[PDB]
């Protein structure tokens, strides 16, 4: 998936937030690798994406 | 009658019977490095990490 920065911290077991709550949420026992990237030469438009 | 110490022997295992039970108690008012001796407040107040 594709996220905010601000959300970034957000994959992580026990958060809050809309993505934590409302998009996708991790269990409290979870086991496993949360990898993260800037894609702003990829997905960013002038117009907006 | 007269000797209020007389039945010392007695006494002194009803009380720290007693004296056991009311530390017992008591222990669960202490924080042992905790935010709080209260779970609910921990919960409340902490995300579960």
């Amino acid at each position: 998936f594709v996220i905010k920065g601000n959300e970034v911290s957000q994959i992580a077991p026990g958060q809050t937030g809309n993505i934590a709550d409302y998009n996708y949420k991790l269990p409290d026992d979870f086991t496993g690798c949360v990898i993260a990237w800037n894609s702003n030469k990829l997905d960013s438009k002038h117009s907006g994406n | 009658f007269s000797t209020p110490s007389a039945l010392g022997k007695l006494q002194d295992v009803v009380n720290h019977n007693a004296q056991a039970l009311n530390t017992l108690v008591k222990q669960l008012s202490s924080k042992f490095g905790a935010i709080s001796s209260v779970l609910n407040d921990i919960l409340s107040r902490l995300d579960p990490p």
